[PDB]
């Protein structure tokens, strides 16, 4: 790869520098070279690889909403033939998503998750792998949406498992896995009574915790907490 | 009906 | 090309759903193949040209303002010594602003400036060639510095003397061009007395005409005229 | 000293 030659804390380091820059495919890209060099990745260095990546596949997947809405409305009753081309170009966009999605899941098998052996870190690629089979769900139409979606399903459940035996409920991991874990299932699995129940239970049983936090903690865990709110007031 | 929030 | 086997027409299309998308890298690309069709732009096709380059190396341009930030700060008194690395990518987001502006600067001259007859789409073409002729200055710092920065002059230079001409003083591409003409005399050319004085004249002498206007090009016109203001209140 | 505004 491209990034071979470069020292890993370089890399480290202007992964740094783009985010300063918003340069966020820079900053994934120097961050899956600091991945390839073989080394387990620090709490800051796993945010760092989150960050990137969320910020590319984020506004991939703005763009292929615009695009399909645009497609939907171009297939109704009395809308005008206009050739192949929002489709093409729709199909464009969903392709590279796509590539980004199995870049990321492809770091995560080799060999991000094999080697995660404390729970903060495992938690948080197997969230990681559940978004990313999520990403591919939204825009799966085929005969493999069913295994995608129990992709997403299973990894979930594995982070899910590890979380609550694991980790306080405030932990801001298990909070945003859960957060993510809810919204699949109203989203993805068409199940929106499982995303409500597990979002309240969640809420609940953090701000019970709360008590125990120091006051840099607390905000951590509240920042994510009121997103869990606005969720519920969202679905209900 | 809007998308939901995330992590 | 990529864009070699794609209609012109199908190029234009996609475009305007890229920009839609603010998929802006993706519109530059395909109005780069649409130019080189070979046949002339349109003044809906220019603007498609100009919005998608300009959103493009706009980006470049802020990260290239917050990375050399960060280096002048590395080498002021005091500073802890990090190593290359600042400099490299730095390096690395202006030699891509800088292939952007040669991309740009090659469809004027192949062959978009030379096949322009109107007004219109002369003084637009020679507009960007100043423009990106700036982009290049605002970054130059060596030995081409003083050719780059009087290649922009010249470009200007000739646009506003068509423009005077062949326009009337409201048209709001001669007020696009002096409002940049003027902004390249402050931050290029070390003369805010020439960007101050362009401002002025150019904002006073279309005020005068906006009683010869309709209600749509009086709005386009006066929001022009209020980034003259905007930019003699910063400079006054 | 601040960025002008352009078009
Ligand atoms: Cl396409
Ligand atoms: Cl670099
Ligand atoms: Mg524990
Ligand atoms: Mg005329």
């Amino acid at each position: 790869g491209a990034m071979g030659s470069m020292e890993r804390a370089s890399l480290i380091q202007k992964a740094k520098l783009a985010e300063q820059a918003e340069r966020y495919e820079d900053m994934a890209a120097f961050m899956k070279g600091a991945v390839e060099k073989g080394e387990e990745l620090s709490c800051e260095e796993r945010n760092l690889l989150s960050v990137a990546y969320k910020n590319v596949v984020g506004g991939q997947r703005a763009a292929w909403r615009v695009l399909s809405s645009i497609e939907q409305k171009s297939n109704e009753e009395g809308s005008e033939e206009k050739g192949p081309e929002v489709r093409e170009y729709r199909e464009k966009v969903e392709t590279e998503l796509q590539g980004v999605c199995d870049t990321v899941l492809g770091l995560l098998d080799s060999h991000l998750i094999k080697e995660a052996g404390d729970a903060e870190s495992r938690v948080f690629y197997l969230k990681m792998k559940g978004d990313y089979y999520r990403y591919l769900a939204e825009v799966a139409t085929g005969d493999d949406k069913k295994r995608i979606i129990d992709s997403a399903r299973s990894a979930y459940q594995e982070a899910m498992d590890i979380s609550k035996k694991e980790m306080p409920p405030t932990n801001p991991i298990r909070l945003g896995l859960a957060l993510n874990f809810s919204v699949f299932h109203y989203e993805i699995a068409n199940s929106p009574e499982e995303a409500i129940s597990l979002a309240k239970t969640t809420f609940d049983e953090a701000m019970a915790d709360l008590h125990t936090l120091s006051e840099d903690s607390y905000k951590d865990s509240t920042l994510i907490m009121q997103l869990l709110r606005d969720n519920l007031t969202l679905w209900t | 009906k809007d998308k939901a929030k995330s992590c």
